[PDB]
């Protein structure tokens, strides 16, 4: 059966008016929402604009719709005509059919190669957007990837990064996830699990799918992108193994409540989207006021009552029943099909207009309908008001670059009544921005945590490191590092130290140079009573040797030797002032040629008194100058044999040990230093045994009780030096008190009582 | 309308150009002879030898219904309904049609393609070679016995790199064909690293100045001699007549558009000398020969367009209704003086013969023990036919005895034909200029470079440089960027990069290009040289020359006892005398290390006691000994603020110089010069200032000693700091301004010890 209509100018249809057949036959049953009510509204359409004297006044739009019968391979040969029409077959200017996305791709592919311009208005297949095999579709419906994309902002509005989508078997899933993951991974969302849901799947399967998505805990959102009743087995298997989720469902789920029949408490908090649209009230009135005795041009009508309400037409009891009495529930395609229809006929306007501008008619330029100018240059550059649009909303019909609609979607949530009732409620739009109240939807109320599903662990990126990952890409597993392991780079903390803590830079170890090199006040009060104490004996040799060449006792003793002495005590003094003084390279240089002029000329005091003893003074100088020189040889030889160096190193922690002491060491040092001292005391043990006590007895017993002093204090401060091994402060300390009490031993040996005596 | 409908158990559908396109009310007129009649008959005989075969389909016969094209896409598209049309569920009864043997234009193909795919029909084409229609995603019922466009691509591509052809020129043509095959050929030239130079664009405008400034340009290059053309027969035949005109001279490797036709050789066959032209294999079939040499208007009825072929052939009217043409004369026949076989009716037979076996297999499968037709093929689905039994077909050609293993018709995975190629270069005889076939390519290059003329002495095409050895020779990339230029860089210049030469050390040579940036070993260090032993010996000599004299003064110190503070002065002169011994063989260290600053330091100690021993005779019990005292502590004080000069950097920084071979220096006492040599000039004009004023004045004739010695030092220091300055301040030897150094300061020594010592050796001789 075919339905014609006469007209000036024919346009096509095509609407799944018969179900599948099957082997039994090629089509069976007839649908009356998807075949009979569109294709009343497409009657309803073309009525309407034949009575707007405002759209094609002269101009009569004819019809010729087939019944694809829910078949693409029935749907060819039934297209099989528009084609032989162009080649009594009546001239079409385009067809406005195609309800479902395989029949709409066999009609654009069959139309294609004859220049047939076709708007659908309910296939929204992602793969019919692409210009390449299509060069004359247009749809209103907008396609599946932009239901994805809202999708996606609805998850990024929550925060909620770590999701687990589930798609479907067929054909419906596979392109809407794949377009999915690469909107997702460039809005920064982590995909856990992936799989796929058949229709054959049994309560096993689906039990197993439902413990898989619960291997994840911190995974609490699911985005289902699937079919009817892929999401209602899916709840029900959730709702039987009582698992918990906030779904975020397609147009699959929408607000159809066959979903949720039986599984209301698994179902609530769940966000799903669904195509938006409102019903037409002029179309209500039209259909409900439709009977198979003055309805003539629809020849499927009869079948369509007599399916409806169950009745025959060979028994006059058909009469009874009508469509006013029982109640009347529009399709949600309706919109769609009345917009193609009235986008058809405002591009033939348009055309006619920019083609017949004389005549109010067709003219002889439009007898041949050419599809490429009139799809390429006015059904694309189509915009103008919906019709029948309600009071104050702003619909606009229009298509894209690819001949698709214009994205609108509403959000629904499954509420949770206060009387016990579950309904869907709308929270929000999606026309090119996510639109969310936040304040209808239950669990978005202030409470202890909306559902949040953060990420697979807790970022860390204020102070700590995330560089840790246990397997997932995007899991952040931060701890903190080490206080000297300052962090450097984001994938790695810096050896570098803790003492060189970064001042808020985090960028090279910034050197921090509060450092304990020395004490300069806290403890170098004493080391400055030393100096004091030096200076105060220099002055008095100062003085004692103004009147020296007058004495006879000084006289007799040597000039030079007293001296000498005097200059030792002084190098002693200044070697104790270095000591105290900051290390470095020099300053250590400085303190270890100090020490061994000091047990240089300690050793040729003592030498040149035995000398003495036993027995002139030139020879003496002589001896005491080559002692000082071996002397100073070998400590060049032991400068040069080990360098100085600054630049100490600790334990972490702020330490501050740096600068202690000079990176040399003074095990070289320390044993010419024992040396000498053991040289010392073998001369003061000579001049000891030496039986001069009856001539110079004060002096001699003066300088033997000062080399027994000294052996003493030496022996003595020995051990501790041994022992403390750290400490370098007290260590410093330490070897000051001692050098003092040797220059106050050497100050007060034999050549004070000669002072005394002279001042007195 | 006119058509064949000849019936039969399995009919196989046809598309030929059997009229010429035309334009206004003729939709297409002229009969076209060779694509359309031609071919068409030899679709008819295989049929025939099918039919009379008794081993392919012997119980099945097949029927044609073969329509027109009229060499337009939207008239085949027309007319192909007629072929789905009988398969929808009297006064035309249509044929089930199994498969389409159709093409002969890509356009038409590829519409007839789209048409048929939706009703899943097996169609095989026999002339198109588009690369579109190897896609099988938009045509997946498509096959062709003939291979795609982009094959001539891979062919000729090898055949450049078997001459090493690598930098060449590419010159197109407008359209589909052309383009195809020039990025083709590019997508070949970059898998094979072959330099493309210039890509010219040829149109059919046929403007004369186009051409001549496409020969313009791709003259203004002398580099690229093989040009490599993607160009359709009249472009190609306008190009080389503009390249004649010009009287320029290239190396043509063209494709299939140029071939061995001879219209395009017409009055230029000095240009086109020499070039090289890829054409389709494709061999002669005699029994076809022999079935149209025998056909005549009269008893071929089955051809309903033989009548007008006829009478456009032999230009006359078999029924001249007072028409203006001659009456046919009832012997006319065609024969082989007026007829030549076209070059794709051995490929059309292939297609017909393949369709015959994908038929017969599939018969063969599905219902065994029974040769007729059968239930399970009434259905005669187009999905098994093709998917499974066309694209796995495996047969030799029906007609070539002689050639059985390059003779296979197979499709591939993709439903084409074999790649089989003839190379024929245009060569002269002596007088005739003739094509020749010199290689052929059917998978594998195979050429015979023997008998090839103008490229046995292949035309040298390198990729616009030469290859130039790494040792310090940069590449550098100009406008061009498959172009080198090979420039050098410096020697001293170390090889790190190919874009530029990367330097590497200031003074180091390289080792081969890259491996020497290590630190260039410095000659400074030089020991027991013929400069260096000499001076070590006489600074030694000088050494125990004076300690000689200080024995011997010491010995002569009893009896004199007048002295008693010239015997302290005799002692600190020896001691400065020896200091600065010891320090001239300080400077000679070889290794210099950084205790060159002791040895400064030592310098100025040494010169300051000569300075002091100076003063103090000069000026002249206690008083001596307090003069020498503060000369001591002055002594003192100077070596103090000489080591504050190295209480800035004692070892340096670094020491380079202008050379970039030697760098011989001693990088460890690199200290300023100019200043070491400001504060060892004081010194000396002090010393100098301090000795002048003595000599003029007064002395005592016991003391008159003491002032000629004063006297003979202060003219020795004089010159000595004239000599030594103007050597070091600009020269800055590696080692000749040490050396001098040294001698002057020993010789200055011994000539002050000399002067000091004169008097005690009088007195002790
Ligand atoms: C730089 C410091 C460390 C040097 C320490 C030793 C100094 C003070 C000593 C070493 C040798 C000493 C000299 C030795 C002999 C004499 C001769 C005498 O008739 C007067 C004192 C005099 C001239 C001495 C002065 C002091 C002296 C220079
Ligand atoms: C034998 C003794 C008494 C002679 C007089 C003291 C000598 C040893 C002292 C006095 C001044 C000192 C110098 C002072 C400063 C520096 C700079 C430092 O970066 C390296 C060491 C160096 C170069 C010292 C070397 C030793 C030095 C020359
Ligand atoms: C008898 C007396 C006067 C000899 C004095 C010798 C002095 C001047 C010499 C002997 C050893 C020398 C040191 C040996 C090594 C180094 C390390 C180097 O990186 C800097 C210079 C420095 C620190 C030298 C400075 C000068 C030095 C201290
Ligand atoms: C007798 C006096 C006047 C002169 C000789 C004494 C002094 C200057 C000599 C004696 C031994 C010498 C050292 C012997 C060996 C070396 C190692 C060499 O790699 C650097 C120089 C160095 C470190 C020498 C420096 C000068 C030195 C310390
Ligand atoms: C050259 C370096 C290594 C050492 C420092 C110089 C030494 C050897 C010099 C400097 C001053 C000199 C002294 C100066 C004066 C006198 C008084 C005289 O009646 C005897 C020699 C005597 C006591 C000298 C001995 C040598 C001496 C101590
Ligand atoms: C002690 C009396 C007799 C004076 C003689 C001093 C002699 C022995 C001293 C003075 C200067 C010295 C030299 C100074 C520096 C160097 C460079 C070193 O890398 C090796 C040792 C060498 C080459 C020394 C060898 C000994 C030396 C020549
Ligand atoms: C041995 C070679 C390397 C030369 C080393 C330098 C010598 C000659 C220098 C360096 C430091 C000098 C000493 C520095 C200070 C004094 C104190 C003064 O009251 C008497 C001279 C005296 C004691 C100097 C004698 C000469 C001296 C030892
Ligand atoms: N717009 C739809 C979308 C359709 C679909 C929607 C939800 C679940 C499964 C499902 O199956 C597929 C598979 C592929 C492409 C589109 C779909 C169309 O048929 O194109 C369908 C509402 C239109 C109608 O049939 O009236
Ligand atoms: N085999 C061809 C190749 C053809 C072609 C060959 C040489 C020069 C120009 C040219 O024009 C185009 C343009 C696009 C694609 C193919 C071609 C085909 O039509 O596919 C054509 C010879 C076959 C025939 O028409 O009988
Ligand atoms: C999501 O995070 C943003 C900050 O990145 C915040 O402003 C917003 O309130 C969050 N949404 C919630 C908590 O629902
Ligand atoms: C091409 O080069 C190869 C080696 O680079 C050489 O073996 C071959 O003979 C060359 N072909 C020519 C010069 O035709």
């Amino acid at each position: 059966k075919v339905l014609t209509l006469e007209g000036d100018l024919v346009l096509g249809g095509l609407f799944p008016v018969h179900q599948k057949g099957g082997p039994a036959e090629d089509c069976g049953p007839v649908n009356e929402h998807r075949g009979i009510q569109r294709l009343e509204a497409m009657l309803f359409a073309l009525d309407r604009i034949n009575r707007d004297p405002h759209l094609l006044p002269g101009v009569r739009l004819g019809a010729h719709i087939l019944d694809s019968c829910s078949k693409d391979t029935h749907a060819l040969e039934q297209a099989l005509d528009f084609v032989r029409a162009s080649l009594a077959p009546t001239a079409i200017t385009g067809v406005i059919g195609g309800s479902y996305s395989d029949v709409s791709i066999q009609v654009a592919n069959l139309l294609r190669l004859f220049q047939i311009p076709q708007i659908s208005y309910a296939s929204t297949s992602a793969k019919l957007s692409d210009k390449s095999r299509y060069d004359y579709f247009a749809r209103t419906v907008p396609p599946d990837f932009f239901q994805a994309k809202a999708m996606a902002e609805i998850l990024r509005f929550f925060n909620w990064t770590y999701v687990s989508t589930v798609a479907s078997e067929g054909d419906y899933g596979e392109t809407g996830i794949e377009a999915f993951e690469l909107e997702a991974r460039a809005r920064n969302i982590c995909v856990a699990t992936s799989e796929k849901v058949g229709r054959a799947m049994s309560r096993a399967a689906f039990e197993g799918v439902v413990r898989a998505l619960l291997q994840k805990p911190s995974a609490r959102v699911a985005v289902l992108f699937t079919r009817s009743e892929d999401a209602r087995e899916l709840l029900a298997a959730s709702q039987r193994l009582n698992a918990s989720f906030t779904w975020v469902a397609s147009d699959g789920w929408g607000a159809l409540e066959s979903v949720v029949a039986g599984s209301e408490g698994a179902a609530e908090g769940a966000i799903t989207i669904e195509l938006a649209s409102y019903p037409i009230s002029d179309f209500a009135s039209y259909f409900q006021s439709l009977d198979p005795w003055n309805n003539s041009r629809n020849p499927w009508f009869r079948e369509f009552w007599e399916q409806r309400f169950r009745c025959s037409f060979r028994q006059r009891d058909c009469a009874a029943h009508s469509l006013r009495a029982v109640p009347f529930e529009q399709e949600s395609k309706i919109m769609f099909v009345v917009n193609a229809v009235y986008a058809m006929a405002h591009a033939l306007h348009n055309m006619h207009r920019a083609l017949c501008p004389n005549t109010t008619r067709l003219c002889d330029a439009m007898r041949p309908v050419n599809g490429r100018r009139l799809y390429k240059d006015f059904v694309l550059n189509v915009k103008f008001d919906a019709p029948f649009r309600p009071a104050d909303t702003h619909n606009e019909v229009r298509f894209d670059r690819f001949g698709d609609g214009i994205g609108r979607y509403n959000i629904f949530t499954y509420l949770r009544a206060g009387s016990g009732r579950y309904r869907y409620q709308k929270v929000g739009y999606w026309a090119e921005g996510l639109t969310l109240d936040t304040s209808l939807i239950p669990w978005a109320s202030p409470s202890a945590g909306p559902l949040p599903a953060s990420r697979c662990s807790e970022p860390c990126l204020q102070n700590e490191v995330k560089s840790v990952q246990p397997g997932e890409v995007c899991c952040w597993l931060c701890i903190p590092c080490q206080p000297y392991e300052y962090r450097l780079d984001e994938f790695t903390c810096a050896d570098c130290g803790l003492g060189y803590w970064p001042n808020a830079s985090l960028t090279g170890c910034f050197e921090l140079p509060q450092e304990y090199i020395r004490w300069g006040d806290a403890w170098a009060v004493g080391p400055v009573t030393i100096a004091c104490l030096g200076a105060l004996a220099t002055l008095f040799v100062l003085g004692v040797f103004v009147r020296h060449n007058a004495t006879p006792v000084v006289k007799a003793s040597g000039r030079e030797l007293c001296y000498i002495l005097l200059g030792g005590v002084f190098l002693c003094y200044c070697m104790t002032f270095i000591f105290i003084a900051k290390p470095s390279t020099a300053v250590c240089t400085l303190r270890r040629l100090g020490l061994g002029t000091a047990f240089s000329v300690c050793y040729s005091a003592l030498l040149t008194k035995t000398n003495r003893i036993a027995r002139s003074p030139a020879s003496q100088v002589a001896i005491c100058l080559a002692l000082i020189s071996g002397q100073l040889l070998i400590v060049v030889a032991w400068l040069v044999v080990e360098a100085p160096g600054t630049g100490k190193e600790t334990a972490p922690e702020r330490r501050e040990v740096v600068t202690l002491r000079c990176n040399h060491r003074d095990a070289s040092m320390l044993g010419s230093l024992a040396y000498n001292v053991l040289l010392i005391a073998l001369c003061t043990l000579y001049a000891f045994k030496t039986r001069k006590c009856p001539e110079n007895f004060n002096e001699a017993k003066f300088i033997g009780f000062t080399m027994y002093t000294t052996c003493i204090i030496w022996l003595a401060f020995l051990p501790i030096f041994y022992v403390t091994s750290s400490d370098y402060r007290v260590q410093t300390t330490t070897m000051c008190v001692s050098v003092s009490l040797s220059g106050s031993v050497v100050l007060g040996c034999l050549f004070a009582p000669k002072l005394h005596i002279i001042l007195f | 309308r006119r058509e064949i409908k000849i019936e039969g158990d399995l009919v196989l559908g046809g598309l030929f150009p059997i009229n010429e396109k035309g334009t206004g009310t003729e939709e297409c007129g002229r009969i076209n002879e060779d694509r359309g009649i031609q071919r068409l008959e030899a679709m008819l005989f295989a049929i025939d030898e099918i039919n009379k075969d008794d081993y392919l389909l012997p119980g099945v016969k097949l029927g044609v219904h073969i329509l027109d094209t009229c060499s337009r896409d939207t008239y085949a598209l027309e007319q192909s309904l007629e072929f789905v049309r009988a398969s929808l569920t009297q006064e035309n009864i249509p044929l089930l049609i199994a498969g389409v043997i159709g093409g002969s234009y890509s356009s038409v193909s590829i519409q007839v393609a789209n048409l048929l795919r939706l009703f899943q029909i097996p169609q095989i084409s026999y002339a198109s070679t588009s690369a579109k229609l190897s896609d099988k995603s938009r045509y997946d019922y498509f096959a062709r016995t003939v291979p795609p466009d982009f094959y001539q691509a891979k062919a000729m591509a090898e055949i450049l790199r078997f001459f090493n052809w690598t930098y060449v020129s590419t010159v197109a043509s407008e359209g589909d064909y052309g383009e195809t095959g020039i990025e083709a050929f590019e997508q070949e030239a970059r898998l094979r690293n072959i330099c493309i130079a210039t890509a010219e664009k040829v149109g059919r405008s046929n403007i004369r100045k186009s051409y001549d400034s496409v020969i313009r340009e791709l003259l203004q290059k002398p580099n690229a001699r093989v040009v490599v053309l993607f160009m359709r027969s009249d472009d190609s035949r306008e190009l080389i007549a503009a390249a004649s005109r010009a009287n320029a001279s290239f190396t043509w490797v063209a494709s299939d558009g140029w071939g061995a036709q001879e219209s395009i050789i017409k009055g230029s066959e000095h240009v086109a000398y020499g070039a090289i032209t890829l054409e389709l294999a494709s061999q002669p079939v005699r029994q076809f020969d022999r079935y149209f040499q025998s056909l005549n208007p009269y008893n071929n009825h089955r051809n309903p367009w033989f009548r007008d072929f006829w009478e456009q052939k032999f230009q006359c009217s078999l029924q001249n209704k007072r028409n203006h043409r001659r009456v046919c004369d009832k012997h006319l026949a065609i024969d082989s003086s007026n007829y030549e076989q076209e070059s794709k009716i051995m490929f059309v037979v292939n297609a017909v013969y393949a369709m015959a076996h994908a038929l017969h297999k599939m018969q063969r499968t599905l219902c065994p023990n029974t040769t007729k037709l059968c239930d399970a093929m009434k259905i005669l689905d187009g999905k098994k036919l093709y998917k499974d039994y066309l694209l796995k077909i495996n047969f030799t050609a029906p007609f070539n005895p002689n050639k059985d293993a390059d003779s296979i018709v197979k499709f591939d995975t993709f439903g084409d034909g074999m790649g089989r190629y003839n190379v024929f270069n245009f060569q002269n005889v002596g007088g005739k200029y003739s094509y020749l076939k010199v290689g052929h390519w059917a998978e594998t290059l195979s050429l015979d470079v023997n008998s090839i003329h103008w490229s046995r002495n292949s035309v040298p095409t390198s990729q616009c440089s030469d290859p130039c050895a790494p040792n310090e020779m940069k590449n550098m990339q100009p406008g061009d960027v498959c172009c080198w230029i090979c420039i050098p860089c410096e020697p001293y210049e170390y090889l790190a990069d190919e874009f530029t030469c990367m330097d590497c050390g200031s003074g180091q040579w390289p080792t081969a290009d890259l491996t020497g940036c290590y630190d260039l070993p410095e000659d400074y260090i030089r020991w027991e040289d013929a400069w260096a032993i000499g001076p070590v010996t006489i600074a030694c000599l000088g050494f125990m020359c004076t300690c000689m004299v200080v024995t011997v003064f010491i010995k002569h110190n009893n009896t004199p006892l007048v002295k008693a503070s010239g015997r302290e002065l005799c002692y600190i002169l020896l001691f400065g005398v020896g200091l600065s011994y010891c320090m001239t063989f300080f400077f000679i260290a070889k290794p210099s290390p950084v205790i060159c600053a002791l040895r400064r330091l030592g310098l100025g100690s040494s010169f300051a006691i000569c300075y002091s021993a100076l003063l103090t005779k000069t000026n002249c019990f206690i008083s001596p000994s307090s003069q020498v005292f503060i000369c001591l502590g002055l002594i003192l004080v100077q070596i103090v603020m000489v080591s504050v000069w190295l209480i800035l950097e004692a070892p340096g920084t670094r020491r380079y110089t202008l050379a970039e071979k030697r760098e011989t220096v001693i990088l460890k006492c690199n200290v300023k010069d100019s200043s070491m040599l400001i504060s060892l000039t004081y010194d000396v004009i002090l010393v100098i200032l301090c000795t002048v004023y003595a000599f003029k004045t007064r002395k005592c004739p016991e003391n008159f000693n003491e002032a000629k010695f004063i006297g003979f030092t202060m003219y020795t220091t004089c010159i000595i700091w004239l000599a030594f300055l103007p050597i070091f301040y600009v020269t800055s030897s590696d080692y000749r301004v040490q050396t001098t150094t040294m001698c002057i300061s020993v010789s200055l020594s011994g000539f002050v010890v000399l002067g000091c010592l004169f008097a005690p050796k009088v007195h002790i001789i």
